[PDB]
DNA sequence: TTAGAGAATTGGAGAGTGTGTTTTTTTTTTTTTTT
DNA sequence: ACACACTCTCCAATTCTCTAA
């Protein structure tokens, strides 16, 4: 019976029924729905019958004109500011932060080798006002799971054995493969996740081995953390949240909530987002590889004299292609290459 | 309703048996057998097939055609068990001794019935009734060979092979314990005083309830029949399950088994964790009554026991025929038997002669004793191997597994305190508690092999010490209080603390045992790794040929097999020698230097604890195990001082 | 009933029209004759069903519509041909009335008719189909009766009668009650001949969707398939595996009178007639590879073009590769005539700074061994490991289901003191016991292991002992063959080479796709397999008396001499050499050990150890 | 007074018919993953 | 289909009665 029907303080009453031929696997679970059909009953106390219902009836990608919006967009020659002041545009400063939230969304591009060698497309990034971010990356995403350190059950972040015979459930990094996963406070991570996440995050691969039980799990995620050591290596950029006091703000928003109490919008967004990531997986010109290997050995040597390392150089080429991705171009160049380490300035 | 040819006829073969049992020779070998049985002095006939294929050869030698009597009754067994008993009770002979008659109430009762018959004139009982023995057939020699003489495993037993005798190799999972089986059940008529009989072959049968004896219906008498023990005929019943080797179990599979039955004199031969080559007729299991209605095609199925051959002959079955007379003589003659006897064990390892001395003298073990008051103390040695990583330890207590008749192997983190001695599980679905003896107590009798010692947790070690010692175990848990018998010799095996040995501690803080489990080993050996230009060089060049041949490298010295060595050691396991004052006063003089030598250094880097009353019946224990292997029946000094030896050379490691 | 008489006379036209089938069945019989006289192979045969569309499409559509009606006479005409064709005289009792026909087998172009268990409807019941999907249950096999003999005690006359039971036949029949006669038409009592009787096997599965085909986290739908004679235990629960059979309902549906009001519906199954695995490992070499297998075998440097053709992608660690090579070859097993053991197989640990390609490198194994298992340290127990008890029944853990394969092993650093202990039984005896409430049993774990760990102080610390930089017992780094330190030292033209690398191997782009789409020699890897395969089955080397002296002169030395070695030397180390040599000469498809592969063994086993050459 | 011919009453032999059957703790010993 | 519980039916065994020697 229908949520909004149901006299207080009861649980609600159900029917079981019946259909055949064509009103067969037509609904699926949770869906509200309208019958018509007899009302009759059947054989399964003295005199007495079960009821049930037979059924007579029920009631319950991308055009031409979608993709010629995005095209426009696409050569804009301003979209990565507006891509950039969409974005939680209540929060006041924190520019860095937003064009970060934009790479993690676009990410870069995968790709798989002779050799069978596999290269990752996800971007990571970590948090350190902050409690609104990971909302609106959960409401623009395509795919997002929301969650908080100690995770829903105890499977935790990434998975446990329970027990009678033993048996394993995933926690919320094999929950979300395939789209984007956020943490609330990453400092409260339990103890076997602590150890865990290094396995999920750079092999995207959660593996167990225990009480008879020998299975491995698919973790194709990127991940977005916030918290207040060694663990930030696992991530591709790191920064922390800045704040302003202006009144006027405060008063704004106080108003809002008052009137609720009494530039690209996130649908379109979203759609676009999804949109590029179908279209295009943009490749490194020669150019930009010259750039990228002089200005690492340029780091090494510097360092030496006075770490970086192969993890981090295939990190920002991750991120350049990611830039590349916005204006639909097939080859990412020494411009996008720029701002990339302009913008690894994690530090 | 349809009938089919085919190619064998039963009376030929019927002719062959009864020429068969009057005229084969290795007086005819068959005709003693039954002339015993017709004395009442054998119960059971034991056929065997390696006679029929020689009188087969034979008659065809001299120039005649013959059925192939042997394929006959491997393709079709079961009918033959009444065609060979048919033919035995048509040729019994008369006795050649007095009986004594009237013991038998059956003799009585047909007796009787034969003079009222006898009277009345002035089949009638079903043969199986008199038959006083049983038939079995031993499968063909495989040396002379068919698939009864060729081994199967559980798996291979498919649905083809029905009515067939064959072949299976595995391990026995639980036996039941005997009750009787009817087979001619005897009633007795209230009115006309009379009595029928009835035969079961079923599993269930209805037993009569009215006298149709034809007299009985003419004289119109309803009479009423009863039962009775006395005059029925019983046979023994048993009933075991054989399961297959753990290591031939293909991978991802949950092995399989197959239920066994046993009857007559064959009869409690069979027993848990033995492997064994059981034979015998393979069969269905019909249902009955209204059940087979509706039970489908499927059939259950078994296996009828006729012969039965153990891989390992158990010590306790000894007996010295002069063919194992003949072998024993051998090493008796040649001489020096101490030094081949230990060399022989393991030639593949290089060196190591004193460990494998003591492991010869741990195969052979000392005394039993039981004093007139009641007390009694251990006969068994226990043996513990200290030492370096890499020096053959694991390779070297792997290889006395396979000398052993009964032996276990076990590791220290694989194994529970509770498993390694008894266990008290609610295993039914009945919510009963039934006892269930661990590795200590399969190991009865024989000697139990633990690896990685000291990687066993500290409170799992300390079940070990009742068993040790008393060679018993006690349990006291829900609903279960009983005393398990475990008579077992424990083999050790431990790296030093740290892994390899550390000069600067002393030997005792190495060891790292306490010091009531460090006593109830006879001997611990320690034995290092130290590197040597010489000694390298020549244990290199014995393994690297090792390699190349599979054959231990030899000049001068052929060892015994492991066949002829269990003989030996069996048969030295029979001679109980006994001490002499002589030698009592040389060991009783070495006790107490033993003693004053502990107590001045307890303090020093040369200290390995403080010698206990426990000492001293180590000695003696490894003198009468040396008194053992020469045969002797008295224990001489020169046991003594050897024993003696052997526990001196423990210590020299520690002077590189 | 004259119909059943022509389909028989088209199909024996069909026979003799395609000959391939007539030297099928006669090749059979031949073999199956020849050992006889001395395995058995079974009477069945697999017929191209486009064949019999271009013979005739009246037949075809038939059998692929109608199969309870084509299937039978067909295979009655194929046991004719069977039995026309000559055949040994004088049978024997069980072979004169063995009830045993021949049975078909059909392969390609189901079209409508390829299904899987979510889609399988009540409009395919009784046509033929093909399934897919995943073993989930297995039934115990039984035997199930079908014809019985007896023999009448008098008049010396055998009699036999028949059974039938709903899944014996594709037609259906009265069924019968599988009770035994006890007498004669004319009274003479009977007795039942055992081994002249017949009995087959019988045994049950289930068959589950794929679960990359679940829909919305819905529960997954399954069938029921029915096994018997020849196809019985040809798969175990976890296979991917396609089911061919008659789809057909069975039993009274509760119209024979019961209390649901008819509201259950019928019972419903597939009937086994062939079974195909699927690849989700093994190849099977033709002559072609034969050939050019042992062609680039007479290289004059084949273990440079082979090791460098590892992992081509990562750029660096030369000896690493080589290690690998040959623990993918592996030794010689030895088994004594005393039943004593000697082992074969090679195992490989890694140490080294963050980022060196550890991880990256282990992977690779896992993707060119033919069986392998892959763990985290951290992620696994030591009984998980090893072996777990249940319920009593004993369940393996990884390293007794990889038994001849490869176990890899990542973040070893991480595993507890109380799991690593379990692991140095299973590197040596090669054997798993234990000892529990209720249990006593051995298993079999032949593995090589390989695997990667972190130093102590997060880097590899010069300025102190290996000891101190690596915390594992001396009883434990013995058992290791080659034990590899690895290090990330900052240098100009290192980074420079490294990071070109790099960017050339991210700018590869596959082969049917235009830019910005969303997707020295070296061989092959789909060759490189071929060629490990063929070695490790064909080539077993013997060792000789030039290799001999090489090996004992390099490990008295080793032992003796007093340098700064990383490991301890044993006699363990030894054997490491024989493995080694062992391995290479098999590399060179060589059926000795000569000099040279002893040569190159010592040179990598003291670069590993003593860390320069 | 015996006995034998005819009639009536009762018993149970035995033939027939329908039927039923397979098939949430609470307490206590032991292994395993989790803090 | 296989032991049981219960019902139905026919036939001859039995005792009673009448008649005459
Ligand atoms: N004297 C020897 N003769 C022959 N082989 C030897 C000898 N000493 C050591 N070995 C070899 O050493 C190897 C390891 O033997 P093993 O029994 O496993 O050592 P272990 O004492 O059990 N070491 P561990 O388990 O680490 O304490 C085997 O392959 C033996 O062949
Ligand atoms: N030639 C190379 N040398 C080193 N690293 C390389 C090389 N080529 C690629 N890489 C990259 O190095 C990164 C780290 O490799 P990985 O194998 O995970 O290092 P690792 O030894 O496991 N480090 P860690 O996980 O901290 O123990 C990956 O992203 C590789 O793609
Ligand atoms: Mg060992
Ligand atoms: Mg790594
Ligand atoms: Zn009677």
């Amino acid at each position: 019976e229908i949520p909004e029907l149901v006299p207080v303080g009861e649980m609600p009453r159900n029917l079981t029924m019946t259909c055949d031929r064509y009103l067969t696997n037509k609904v699926i679970p949770g869906t509200r729905v309208t019958i018509v059909g007899i009302y009759s009953i059947y054989n399964s106390g003295v005199a007495i019958r079960t009821p049930y219902i037979k059924i007579l009836g029920i009631q319950s990608m991308f055009t031409e004109e979608e993709e010629e919006e995005f095209l426009q967009l696409s050569r804009n020659p301003k979209l990565y500011e507006i891509l950039t002041n969409s974005i939680a545009p209540s929060i006041f400063g924190n520019e860095d932060i937003k064009k970060a939230i934009v790479c993690l969304l676009m990410g870069g591009s995968k790709k798989i080798l002779p050799d069978g060698m596999r290269l990752r497309g996800d971007i990571n990034v970590l948090l350190l006002a902050k409690s609104q971010l990971l909302k609106f990356v959960e409401k623009v995403s395509p795919i997002a799971v929301y969650t908080s350190g100690k995770g829903s059950s105890a499977a935790g972040l990434t998975a446990s054995v329970q027990r009678r015979e033993f048996y394993l459930e995933g926690g919320a990094m094999v929950l979300a493969d395939g789209g984007v996963v956020c943490i609330d406070e990453f400092d409260k991570m339990r103890d076997e996740d602590r150890v865990a996440i290094h396995e999920a995050m750079e092999q995207q691969t959660i593996s167990i081995a225990k009480a008879g039980i020998t299975t491995v799990l698919n973790s194709r995620t990127s991940v977005l953390a916030a918290a207040n050591t060694t663990i930030l290596s696992r991530f591709d950029m790191i920064f922390i949240v800045k704040d302003d006091h202006n009144e006027e703000r405060d008063i704004s928003i106080a108003n809002h909530v008052i009137n609720i109490h009494t530039e690209i919008s996130i649908e379109k967004m979203k759609r676009y987002i999804t949109y590029c990531r179908l279209k295009c997986a943009p490749r490194l010109s020669p150019q930009a590889a010259e750039k990228l290997s002089s200005n690492f050995v340029t780091i090494r040597k510097q360092l030496l004299i006075n770490p970086i390392t192969i993890r981090q150089l295939e990190a920002i080429i991750r991120i350049t292609e990611s830039l590349a991705k916005l204006e639909l171009s097939p080859i990412a160049q020494e411009r996008h290459v720029d701002e990339a380490i302009r913008l690894f300035q994690a530090s | 309703l349809p009938s089919i040819q085919l190619p064998v006829d039963y009376n030929n073969l019927f002719n062959e048996i009864t020429d068969f049992l009057v005229t084969f020779k290795q007086g005819p070998k068959y005709m003693a057998m039954l002339q015993k049985v017709a004395n009442r002095e054998l119960n059971s006939v034991i056929i065997d097939l390696d006679d029929i294929l020689q009188y087969q050869n034979e008659k065809f030698l001299q120039g005649t055609q013959a059925d192939d009597l042997v394929s006959a009754i491997q393709q079709n067994a079961n009918h033959f068990t009444e065609l060979f008993c048919r033919a035995i009770d048509n040729n019994m002979p008369l006795p050649t001794k007095e009986i004594d008659y009237k013991d038998d109430v059956l003799d009585v009762i047909l007796n009787q019935r034969r003079l009222r018959n006898e009277r009345m004139l002035s089949e009638l009982f079903p043969p199986n009734l008199t038959r006083r023995y049983f038939l079995y057939f031993k499968p063909l020699s495989q040396n002379c060979a068919a698939i009864s003489s060729k081994p199967l495993s559980v798996r291979q037993i498919k649905g083809d092979f029905l009515g067939q005798l064959i072949t299976v190799r595995g391990i026995i999972t639980r036996v039941s314990d005997v009750k009787p089986a009817v087979e001619v059940i005897a009633y007795t008529c209230d009115q006309c005083g009379y009595e029928v009989f009835q035969e079961v072959n079923s599993r269930t049968f209805t037993p009569l309830s009215e006298c149709t004896s034809e007299e009985c219906s003419q004289n119109q008498t309803k009479g009423q029949l009863f039962m009775s023990t006395r005059a029925s005929k019983f046979s023994a019943f048993q009933e075991c399950k054989i399961q297959e080797l753990s290591q031939q179990v293909p991978v991802g599979h949950i092995p399989r088994s197959l239920n066994i039955h046993v009857n007559g004199t064959l009869v409690r031969s069979l027993s848990p964790g033995d492997i064994v080559d059981v034979t015998g007729i393979f069969l269905p299991a019909p249902y009955t009554g209204f059940k087979a209605l509706k039970a489908g095609l499927l059939t259950e199925t078994y296996l009828e026991a006729q012969f039965v051959r153990q891989h390992k002959k158990k010590f306790a079955s000894f007996s010295l025929t002069s063919d194992v007379e003949e072998r024993v003589m051998e090493l008796i003659t040649s001489g020096d038997v101490y030094n081949r006897l230990a060399k022989s064990i393991a030639p593949e390892i290089y060196g190591n002669l004193d460990v494998k001395k003591a492991l010869l003298l741990l195969l052979v073990g000392g005394v039993d004793k039981r004093v007139g008051d009641g007390m009694k103390i251990r006969g068994d040695i226990n043996v513990c191997l200290m030492g370096d990583p890499g020096v053959a330890k694991s390779q070297l207590l792997k290889a006395i597994c396979k000398i052993s008749p009964r032996g276990v192997y076990t590791t220290g983190k694989g194994s529970s305190g509770v498993g390694l001695t008894a266990a008290v599980m609610k295993d039914p679905v009945t919510d009963e508690m039934i006892l269930e003896g661990g590795a200590l107590v399969l190991a009865d009798n024989g000697i139990c092999c633990i690896d990685e010692f000291d990687k066993m947790d500290e409170s799992d070690r300390t079940a070990i010490h009742e068993v040790m010692e008393q060679q018993t175990i006690s349990i006291s848990k829900a609903g279960i209080n009983t005393t398990l018998n475990a008579r077992t010799s424990i083999l050790a095996a431990a790296n030093p603390l740290y892994g390899r040995y550390n000069p600067r501690l002393s030997p005792l803080d190495n060891i790292n045992l306490p010091a009531a489990l460090l006593s109830r080993f006879d001997i611990l050996f320690l034995m290092l790794d130290i590197p040597s230009r010489d000694d390298d060089e020549k244990l290199a060049e014995h393994v690297t040929y090792v390699h190349m041949h599979n054959k231990q490298p030899d000049l001068d010295f052929t060892p015994v097999e492991p066949s002829k060595m269990r003989e030996y050691i069996a048969y030295a396991k029979t001679k109980r020698p006994v001490m002499s004052e002589a030698v009592n006063d040389y060991v009783v003089q070495a006790y107490i230097r033993l003693r004053q030598d502990s107590k001045r250094e307890m303090d020093s880097k040369f200290s390995f604890g403080q010698a206990t009353p426990r000492t001293l019946l180590g000695i003696i224990r490894l003198s009468q195990a040396l008194a053992k292997l020469r045969l002797a029946d008295m224990v001489d000094i020169d046991d003594v001082e050897e024993a003696l030896r052997l526990v001196r050379v423990s210590k020299e490691s520690l002077y590189q | 009933d004259a119909v059943f008489g022509d389909r028989v006379r088209r199909f024996q036209e069909f026979l003799d029209t395609f000959t391939s089938y007539r030297d099928s069945v006669r090749s059979i019989q031949v073999y199956n004759s020849n050992n006889a006289a001395n395995n058995i192979l079974p009477h069945r045969i697999i017929i191209s069903l486009d064949d019999l569309r271009e013979f005739d499409r009246s037949f075809w559509s038939g059998i692929l519509v109608e199969p309870a009606y084509f299937i039978p006479p067909a295979e009655k005409a194929l046991t004719d041909l069977a039995d026309s064709m000559d055949d040994v005289p004088h049978p024997n009792a069980s072979a004169v009335s063995s009830r045993h026909p021949w049975k078909l087998s059909f392969k390609g172009s189901f079209g409508a008719h390829a299904l899987s268990p979510r889609t399988l409807t009540a409009q395919h019941l009784n046509k033929l189909v093909s399934v897919e999907g995943i073993v989930t249950k297995t039934s115990l096999v039984r035997p199930k009766l079908i014809r019985s003999v007896h023999y009448a005690a008098k008049t010396g006359r055998f009699h036999y009668r028949d059974y039938t039971d709903a899944t014996t036949t594709l037609t259906t029949r009265i069924p019968t009650p599988a009770i035994y006669p006890t007498e004669d038409t004319e009274g003479n009592k009977l007795t039942t001949e055992y081994g002249y009787s017949t009995f087959i096997d019988h045994q049950r599965i289930t068959v589950q969707e794929m679960p990359e085909m679940a829909p919305a986290g819905q529960l997954p739908r399954s069938i029921d398939v029915i096994l018997d004679d020849d196809l019985v235990d040809k798969t175990k629960p976890g296979d991917r595996v396609n089911v061919v059979g008659v789809f057909k309902s069975l039993g009274a549906g509760g119209m024979n009178q019961s209390n649901s009001n008819t509201l259950i519906g019928f019972k419903t199954l597939i009937l086994g007639n062939t079974v195909y695995p699927l690849h989700a490992a093994r190849q099977m070499l033709t002559d072609f590879d034969i050939r050019n297998i042992n062609k680039l075998s007479k290289k004059k440097d084949i273990f440079d073009i082979l090791s460098q053709s590892l992992a081509p992608s990562i750029y660096g660690h030369d000896h690493i590769k080589k290690a690998i090579l040959l623990m993918l070859m592996g030794g010689v097993e030895k088994n004594l005539e005393n039943g004593s053991h000697l082992r074969g197989d090679i195992n490989i640990l890694m140490v080294g700074d963050p980022s060196t390609a550890k991880s990256q490198l282990l992977r690779f194994v896992l993707n060119t061994a033919s069986l392998a298992i892959a763990t985290t340290g951290r992620g696994s127990s030591g009984v998980g490991l090893t072996a777990a008890v249940t319920t009593r029944r004993l369940e393996a853990g990884a390293m007794v289901l990889a038994d001849r394969g490869v176990v890899c092993i990542d973040e070893f650093d991480k595993m507890t003191d109380v799991d690593r202990v379990a692991i140095h039984e299973v590197m040596e005896q090669q054997t798993v016991t234990i000892a529990k409430a209720g249990i006593h049993t051995t298993l079999n774990a032949r593995c090589s292991v390989i695997a990667a760990a972190n130093p102590v102080f997060g880097q590899y610390d010069v300025n102190r002992d290996p000891h101190q930089n690596i915390a594992l017992p001396d009883s434990l780094l013995s058992r290791f063959d080659l034990l590899f330190v690895v290090t990330d030292d900052i240098n100009e033209i290192r980074d420079r080479s490294i990071s070109e690398h790099v960017l050339r191997t991210h700018r590869y782009l596959p082969p049917g796709y235009l830019e910005g789409e969303p997707v020295p020699k070296l061989v092959t890897i789909p060759f490189l397999r071929k060629y490990v395969q063929y070695a490790k089955e064909r080539v077993i080397p013997q060792l000789t008396q030039e290799a001999i002296n090489v090996i004992v002169k390099n490990y008295t030395d080793l032992r003796n001499d007093d340098n700064t070695k990383k490991s301890p030397i044993t006699a363990r180390t030894l054997e490491t050499l024989i493995r080694l040599a062992t391995a290479h000469a098999k590399v060179r498809l060589s059926k000795t050990v000569n000099k040279v592969d002893a040569k190159v063994a010592a040179n990598l086993l003291r670069f590993a150890l003593l860390g320069e050459d």
